[PDB]
RNA sequence: UACGGUGCUGAAGCAACAAAUGCCCUGCUUCCAGGAAAAGCCUCUAAGCAUCAGGUAACAUCAAAUCGUACCCCAAACCG
RNA sequence: CGAAGGUGUGCUGUGAGGCAUGCUGGAGGUAUCAGAAGUGCGAAUGCUGACAUAAGUAACGAUAAAGCGGGUGAAAAGCCCGCUCGCCGGAAGACCAAGGGUUCCUGUCCAACGUUAAUCGGGGCAGGGUGAGUCGACCCCUAAGGCGAGGCCGAAAGGCGUAGUCGAUGGGAAACAGGUUAAUAUUCCUGUACUUGGUGUUACUGCGAAGGGGGGACGGAGAAGGCUAUGUUGGCCGGGCG
RNA sequence: AGGACCGAACCGACUAAUGUUGAAAAAUUAGCGGAUGACUUGUGGCUGGGGGUGAAAGGCCAAUCAAACCGGGAGAUAGCU
RNA sequence: UCUGUUUACCAGGUCAGGUCCGGAAGGAAGCAGCCAAGGCAGA
């Protein structure tokens, strides 16, 4: 399936590739719901990412929900960094295992068709 | 068994419907009741 | 039929993959319109307001639905869809 | 391709807007 | 505005209500898409539409 | 082939017999308890109108609105 | 520098009570003497609310029935997929009217709802879905019946009814086969039709009604003659030699 | 031919058992009566309480009937508890 | 005691990546991978 041993491999063919200004312009459908400017710095987010996916040993690479408070912990000492965006880093890769495997369970074209953009109420931002 | 109220609209209407309380001059008291006691709905219309 | 009126009877596109599906294998386009607008008037506006050539107009009415909001029991407003059918030589304006 | 851009667009953007 | 436009004749009062629907109409359709950022635009335009036809009645009574 | 489907092609496509409560039948035969109405429809004229108006045929043309249309209906959606 | 209340304790009166203080509480209380009461609760098969008891008992709604592998998943007797097995089959299948009103389809969610569990649902939230000249209503026409200009009738309101106008469960123009959607189709699509009007053209020509006539127009029972729907067999066609 | 016979749909409701805080405020199971008619069933309409309607049981009139239900007179009246 | 393989952080060494100090020179704590090493085995 999905792992964050692929999630490594997604991520340094994605750091080499990647830029905020060529990804926030290849989509006009979701640059008019969320602001243009909310993409992100690339090399800092993918830098950090390509850290905090190295520093983890190949089990807790292969099999990510065997990463608990401890092993946050060494993960946020071994790159040096918060147990914060660890944390959130987990999350990012939780939900892009959400879609991969729905990619993988409905067809490319019914979770590209299905996909939503939603406002609380339908006033801008609101 | 066979209960009561068998559901049909048009006989519901014809009969408390809201015209046939303009029919007579008891429909519209009972219309004034229901505007006086401050009814949500006075009659069965949709 | 006057053009006060026209500018009037059509509120908006409506997108959806039938809309879409429509547009590309019938060559139709799925609209939004006044409640109360006639196939006539309908036909009238997409011709002049998009400068097209409408072959036929099919209509239907959406029930709104009822929700809750935070308790209490509303009804959104209920609208009336329109597919209309373009003669197959002509080309889709959006403006 | 297909599932290059439909990895690569759903990556970088849905980490973005969520 | 509105004295601006108490000084316009009959017909190019109705001429500018013409040119304002089309506005609005187009206005709402681009809103209708989501490729309308300035939403106040909506509300300008048809509050002016309602000066425009309040106008005209006031020439058609006196 | 995303294993969901999509694409192209595609044989033979008959005879007998059986047979309804369905169709011929708003028929037919018979009985007494003797079996709705009004419009469209076909025709007659009156008032009228007469190379006008109008009627019939063929060809062309335009029109045919408005609402219902999902789903449940021997039921977990209806009356209990 | 801690009121009312709440809650312990101490002291005191013959009693209804009083006084003091520990904790709680966090802004109000009130001597004295008067005045006025919605002034004192254990019962009323009293009223409202709360919580016990029986009791972790009876029950989990037809005795048509399940079993296994795999999937997902925090967790699978119930979900999904597969192989078996069992039940309905003039219904427990298919299509409508009545009535309901979004229960339909897709994502998503598992607190409450589901007499259990729930990853499931007619449950929650979001989105999507209902395409008509020929289906039905609308409309043309009347039944029973309703309403009823005038009119007759009546202490008053009102009662009856004419001319009329409404009223379907009945009469009145016309579309079928195939293809498609996650969810609509005689409506979309492909093909082939048909109907009644408006306008014109032509040819031809007595046209006209709220009036006359015909038609629409009609029971029960029975008989059995002609067919079809439809099914079986053969033939044909493709496959199978298990 | 027939308020003829035998028997399903349909209409009923004779006997038994179950059930009786029910699966159900009148049912289920097993049998039983009528089943071309004084039959049954749909949609609509009419009959209003000192009244209706009754192949007549004081039956039925929205699970209410020897005088329906709802509001009013009304805090009826209660030598009774 | 050789070879087969096991043990995230909290025994050791190398310590990539990344991170701290510095303008720069460079250091530094150290996660992963590897080797000790500790489990369990072929001899
Ligand atoms: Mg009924
Ligand atoms: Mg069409
Ligand atoms: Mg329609
Ligand atoms: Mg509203
Ligand atoms: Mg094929
Ligand atoms: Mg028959
Ligand atoms: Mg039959
Ligand atoms: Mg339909
Ligand atoms: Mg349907
Ligand atoms: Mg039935
Ligand atoms: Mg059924
Ligand atoms: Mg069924
Ligand atoms: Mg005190
Ligand atoms: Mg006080
Ligand atoms: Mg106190
Ligand atoms: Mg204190
Ligand atoms: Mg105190
Ligand atoms: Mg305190
Ligand atoms: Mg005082
Ligand atoms: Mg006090
Ligand atoms: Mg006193
Ligand atoms: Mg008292
Ligand atoms: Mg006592
Ligand atoms: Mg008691
Ligand atoms: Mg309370
Ligand atoms: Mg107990
Ligand atoms: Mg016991
Ligand atoms: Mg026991
Ligand atoms: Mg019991
Ligand atoms: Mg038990
Ligand atoms: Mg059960
Ligand atoms: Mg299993
Ligand atoms: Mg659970
Ligand atoms: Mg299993
Ligand atoms: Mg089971
Ligand atoms: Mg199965
Ligand atoms: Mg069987
Ligand atoms: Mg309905
Ligand atoms: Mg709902
Ligand atoms: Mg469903
Ligand atoms: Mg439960
Ligand atoms: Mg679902
Ligand atoms: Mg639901
Ligand atoms: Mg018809
Ligand atoms: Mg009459
Ligand atoms: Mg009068
Ligand atoms: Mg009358
Ligand atoms: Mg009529
Ligand atoms: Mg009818
Ligand atoms: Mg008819
Ligand atoms: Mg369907
Ligand atoms: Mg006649
Ligand atoms: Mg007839
Ligand atoms: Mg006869
Ligand atoms: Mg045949
Ligand atoms: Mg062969
Ligand atoms: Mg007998
Ligand atoms: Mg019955
Ligand atoms: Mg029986
Ligand atoms: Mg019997
Ligand atoms: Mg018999
Ligand atoms: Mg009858
Ligand atoms: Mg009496
Ligand atoms: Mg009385
Ligand atoms: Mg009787
Ligand atoms: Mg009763
Ligand atoms: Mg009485
Ligand atoms: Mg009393
Ligand atoms: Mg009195």
């Amino acid at each position: 399936g999905f792992d964050l041993n692929d999630f490594l491999e997604q991520l340094r063919q994605m750091k080499n590739m990647g830029g905020x200004x060529x990804x926030x312009x290849x989509x006009x459908x979701x640059x008019x719901x969320x602001x243009x400017x909310x993409x992100x710095x690339d090399d800092k987010v993918l830098v950090r990412m390509e850290a905090i996916i190295n520093s983890m040993t190949m089990k807790e690479r292969a099999k990510p929900e065997i990463i608990k408070g401890s092993r946050k912990r060494r993960i946020a000492a071994g790159c040096g960094m918060q147990v914060q965006d660890v944390n959130r880093l987990l999350k990012q890769f939780d939900d892009m295992q959400r879609m991969m495997k729905k990619m993988k369970k409905g067809g490319x074209x019914x979770x590209x068709x299905x996909x939503x953009x939603x406002x609380x109420x339908x006033x801008x931002x609101x | 068994m066979k209960r009561t109220f068998q559901p049909s609209v048009l006989k519901r209407n014809r009969s408390h419907g809201f015209r046939a309380r303009m029919a007579t001059k008891n429909g519209r008291q009972v219309l004034a009741r229901r505007r006086a006691k401050g009814r949500a709905r006075l009659t069965v219309s949709k | 039929i006057r053009e006060e009126r026209l500018l009037k009877v059509l509120r908006a596109p409506h997108v959806s993959e039938k809309a879409s599906t429509a547009m590309e294998k019938s060559n139709t386009i799925v609209l939004k319109v006044a409640k109360d607008a006639t196939k006539a008037e309908i036909k009238a506006a997409v011709q002049k307001l998009f400068e097209v050539e409408v072959e036929v107009v099919n209509t239907l009415v959406v029930k709104g639905k009822v929700k809750r909001h935070g308790q209490r029991i509303g009804r959104r407003s209920d609208w009336k869809k329109a597919y209309v059918t373009l003669k197959e030589g002509q080309n889709l304006d959006f403006v | 391709m297909k599932q290059s851009t439909l990895a690569l667009l759903l990556l970088l953007l849905l980490l973005t807007p969520v | 505005k509105a004295k601006e436009l108490r000084e316009k004749s009959v017909e190019e009062l109705n001429t500018e209500l013409l040119n304002l629907l089309r506005e609005q109409f187009n206005l709402r359709m681009q809103a209708a898409s989501g490729q309308l950022q300035q939403s106040h635009l909506l509300k300008q335009v048809r509050r002016d539409v309602a000066r425009v036809k309040t106008l005209l009645n006031e020439k058609a009574g006196a």
